[PDB]
């Protein structure tokens, strides 16, 4: 049987998380993380009795492009036990949620993910992409053209400066494409985390400006390596000042961090070669629950001309779409498609991340008109680069 | 970083 | 002194190659790359006697944008001996064949580097990304999208099959941007490489396709591994059915290629993150050496509206820019500039690879006028996907 | 900006030491080794407000050839934050204390180096040697010449006996050229690290002449990292290393010693003892040159020899060494040796010879027996070793 | 079992024992030409019985010792035994033999390089120099201002092949000039030389800086393209060692280069961080054995700056002898009067080059003594003023 | 791949 968890289903979900995910975050924490799920966001599969599978969605904020803000449904938790696995636990649980999701009218979904060959199916597509950058400090000289050749730059401990790091966060999600809103209790657990670990994880540092900030520690095998959690830049100014700051480390001979596929530091330094990418990763992932609203809501690039068409989501409908003047128009139809794609094709897109060009050379959207091709490609690019906020 |  | 070297100087170049290059290609296939050296397109500099630096460009053929095919002098072959280093030779050498290549009128002059800090001063900037791709071929299951779902492929050795690499790989470089034309000594000298080495590399195979090929070997360390080489294709249709050989390889656990940042084949397959990206660089660096002559003979986007401007570059002159309906005119002025650059940042904008927005973000150009930045992002915005070549 | 600290301003020291070092004691011990660094003997840089730079010196006593004891200011906690970094802030503070550690009357100064190549320029050079042995304790035989081949040496808990190693290592220290007294609050800090999710339960192989500190590695279970062996016999080393070698657990024993340890020479197979890695230890400066000199002990061996030594800028001096003695007097006279503030620094423990930096032309003179006097003369009867850091 | 000097048709089977025994083994071609440097009856064999399980050779060498004096040297070197014919008494036999060779063949020393630590020493040789391998991050590296020749460079980047009798006219000085140099004959040389050239899928190509004064040979690691390993490094003079270590330094492809050197080599204190020069291995390079102790130590030089002073030696199981040392010379002659220092015959091979110091071995109780002011004194005279060096492995 |  399925249905929504008591309170006396709790106990049981935690355990199935624990033996789930090994980086699980507690019991105690999660309490925190569970204030975020709605009434009626959680489901649970029960053995006729111990739980066997659950999943739920957290009420997120989204920032899209054109500086909108859309309600998201977070997926998270999901897992189901491995006694009871292979057996339509997952589809069921992954329905429903949906069906609730589009009942309480949000526009979109999304979730981040442990394997990147469950999700596509359900209608989810990769709409940002991680992108590890690891520099070696010991050659990295800046470039003439770089701002900053006093500091205002200052070395803190991130508990103390708790307000400052909220403020600055709370103008980088606003203006940047990806980004979500950092409820009260989440800053709880993120400065929890920067305490020194008994055995574990070594302390946090924090380079403070005031338009951004970065979040540091040293990596517990590697000493000379500074793993950099968390940068939030608003300015340019600030993005150069933290990078000098951190290039200052004189103790450490690399810095990594996860960022973006258009992070400027290596046209900052004067060898780009130095700031070489290490590992890249699919971050946030989008499944369009209200694709009028969804594509409406979004801003669109004044620079490409005025264009009509008629949009197929293989078994979500058909919608015609007029973009101009750098915004759309998107209303049911039953005209015939000009182009097709399936759910997780428009996701993928929606954020700017993936060129529609790429996914049509895989035939993964469908279109006969070559030049409506390119003006895919030119409206649905985003103006400021895309950007991962955080995990969920 | 977080949760799953 | 510093000259062009006679027939002598040549045995005395090659020991400072030996010397330089730990991949130097050796005395006999030198001879053959030569060819491609026009009169007076190479520089030494004897000790006041011995060679002591060097230096060289090649007659090539790049594509750019809107399949045209620009002159191109390859940089190539430059070393100057640990004995004279830090003594102002390159940078003799490094001008000078800059002035032939001026004087000869080559609109633009190329490299591969060796290090990425040494060549921005010389107002190269990188112009291609090379993109490693490890798949796990064992889970690798493709998409219901994917096309084809008899073959055409066939699996032959490739110097059997020279001339149809050729036409294939014709097709291939006049309509990708970063194409190079390879005349027929370098065919020799491919072709020569896919035989068994005496206890080094494996021998080669190839997966041939009307519209495109794979060029292949097991790895001499890691026997499980297949290194492709090289993967031409002109077709969709090809790229697929191409992979779906080289998958089907089934002794094998994983094939890596170096290819593009668009290659489309992580949206083939059912899981996106089965081809993970392992290596990022920089490909193909280019300097512009006539800023007017680069810029008209370029391809731009339809989709953008009509715009003019005026460009300067640092030490370089100044110049007034016009763009609309796909191309540009682009003349000399006195007049003041909107936008400013060094001669580098003007290389990685011109095949597309790098946005104008993020080289402006790390203030390498700059600009006012915030609508003109967005403008330049789709303007030099390149249709098709721009590819790396050959290394030379 | 420059000033010493006052009572609020070592929570920011802290911040900037935590940042700027990895292996950081930590807060509560760091207030330990400060009663070891008198008033006036910190700087810091404020940002003018926090601080951004800081410095100190402690007192130590080293003991140099002769088994002479002098007063000497150990600098330690050396840290320029990153944010103001490439700014003169370190230059100012080094200048500060070095005008401080002379005036108030120290012969040398000394240091532990987390880079090789910024000190060079301060007036220090590498006075002791680190060298890792690495002995495969599974092929180990003693040879038949090496001593005592009931046994003398018991395992213990190192908590249980610190006034024995107090006693064995005040032995030590007092003997032996590089070795610096341990005052109550360093050996407070000693056994506080000798309890056990990270480090091991660290161990103790006693002898009256002589002791062992040993613990397990964390990662590594088949190896034991000696963390400090003080012998002061023969008798006393060779025990403690047959005990050692005696650790049945372990596969391979570790130690951080000095380039004259006798331990391969104890053995059958002398590259039984692998010198895996090396690394210099202690860093001196010589604050008073003639000071310096005349307090230290050299090689009666060699014959009486007159020289005119010149320090490049720290004065020039009338050289007269004979019967282990040296007289160091002011002179305008005519310069047969000339060298940097941190050349002298090397000789000085006689761990480098002069004629191995004449050769590198870092000591400049044109009497080659002159430069071989002097390789005789600075040489210690005594092997160096490194004490402690700090 | 029978020991006896192998005849001509023996080779072949030596070879076979050779290349199972040494996994470095030059191979038969080569081992011919170091076969010249094996006088008559320089070699022993032993069969079953048929063919050869064990042998053993010395070659005709020529070592410089402390001021600059060269002693006829027996070089001991194909030392093997059939796996077959193990703990049985066969390299006894065979080394009992051979020394008994050297001693009526009048060589004073005998040497050898070793294949692990713990065999040689009960035959009476000890660890005489010390390898030491630096290895310096050259992207790091810059040199010091007291530096010399910090103008036109005087090195120059050749082909070794193409400039053999330069690195002949300067070995041949460092040879001589320098403790623990051996002289190095036509054959080596060939072999040497052809070595550099390029190999079918193993080491890489070997190139040359060379100096007036000096030389240096180097290659790229076959496994490590970023790291260049110096093989051989001759100079004569101080700035031929600066002005070839400014040009390795200036291999702007490399990332590390590498040398197997000894432990006074002056290069830490030609940069400014002596700390990125770091030494990274370390073991005992050239092994002797003392033959006849008075002609030994009497043609060895020793410190001026000690005074004289006499003392009575004895060798283990060896005799006994007076001793006499004093202005730079030593007199030494056999005796019965009471020995006053005591060592065992290989102890006296570690101290002879100079390396290793009577103290150390003293604390360690391989030389005993009573007399203090006698142990400092034996240490500054057997001390060597030019530091010891590793010429060549054979 | 090749040359330099
Ligand atoms: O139950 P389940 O197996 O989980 O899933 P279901 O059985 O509901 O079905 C979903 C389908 O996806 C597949 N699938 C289900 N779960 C899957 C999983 N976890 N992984 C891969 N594939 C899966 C199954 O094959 C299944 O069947 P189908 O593909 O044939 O339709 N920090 C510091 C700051 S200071
Ligand atoms: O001579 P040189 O040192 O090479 O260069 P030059 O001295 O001419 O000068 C160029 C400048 O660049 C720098 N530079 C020169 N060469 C450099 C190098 N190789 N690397 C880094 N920096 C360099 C130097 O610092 C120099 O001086 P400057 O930067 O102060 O102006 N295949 C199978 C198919 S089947
Ligand atoms: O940077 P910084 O720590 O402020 O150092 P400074 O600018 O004072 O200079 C000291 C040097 O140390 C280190 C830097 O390389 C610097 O070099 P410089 O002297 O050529 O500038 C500990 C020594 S007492």
């Amino acid at each position: 049987t399925l249905c929504s968890p008591t309170e006396d289903d709790w106990p049981g979900m935690f355990l199935l998380a624990a033996a789930s995910f090994t980086d699980f975050i507690g019991p105690e924490s999660a309490t925190a993380w569970r204030t975020l799920v709605p009434t009626d966001g959680a489901v649970v599969v029960r053995d006729g009795s111990e739980v066997v599978g659950m999943a739920l969605y957290m009420d997120l904020r989204l920032t899209v492009p054109g500086e909108v803000v859309l309600p998201t449904a977070g997926l998270s938790f999901v897992a189901v036990a491995p006694t009871h696995r292979r057996r339509g636990l997952l589809r069921a649980m992954c329905a429903e949620l949906h069906r609730r999701i589009a009942d309480s009218g949000y526009p979109v979904a999304a979730l981040h993910a442990s394997e990147g060959g469950i999700y596509g199916r359900f209608g989810y597509g990769p709409a940002t992409t991680l992108h590890e950058l690891t520099v070696d400090r010991r050659f990295a000289r800046f470039h003439a053209d770089a701002p900053g050749g006093g500091s205002s730059v200052r070395l803190v401990r991130p508990t103390e400066h708790r307000g400052e790091f909220e403020a600055i966060y709370e103008r980088w999600r606003q203006q940047v494409p990806g980004g979500l809103l950092r409820p009260q209790v989440l800053w709880d657990e993120l400065l929890a985390e920067c305490k020194a670990a008994p055995g574990g994880d070594r302390e946090s540092f924090a380079l403070l400006h005031p338009d951004g900030y970065a979040l540091y520690r040293v990596d517990r095998t590697d000493l000379k390596l500074a793993r950099v959690s968390e940068l939030r830049a608003v300015t340019a100014d600030a993005h150069c000042a933290l990078w000098r700051a951190l290039i200052g480390l004189d103790s450490m001979e690399r810095i990594s961090i996860i960022t973006h596929p258009q992070d400027p530091l290596p046209h900052l330094l004067t060898d780009t070669r130095l700031a070489r990418t290490t590992w890249r990763q699919d971050g946030l992932w989008l499944r369009i629950m209200n694709v009028p609203a969804a594509l409406e809501a979004r801003g669109y690039a004044h620079e490409v001309g005025e264009f009509s068409t008629v949009l197929e989501v293989s078994d979500g409908g058909r919608f015609a779409l007029k973009i101009g003047d750098g915004r759309a128009r998107c209303t049911p139809t039953d005209a015939a498609a000009e182009i097709e794609m399936d759910r997780d094709v428009l996701g993928s897109l929606y954020l700017g991340a993936h060129r529609a060009s790429t996914l049509a050379a895989a035939n993964r959207l469908r279109t006969k008109d070559s030049q409506l091709l390119r003006r895919l490609d030119a409206a649905f690019a985003s103006d400021v680069p895309v950007q991962t906020a955080f995990e969920f | 970083p977080a949760k799953k």
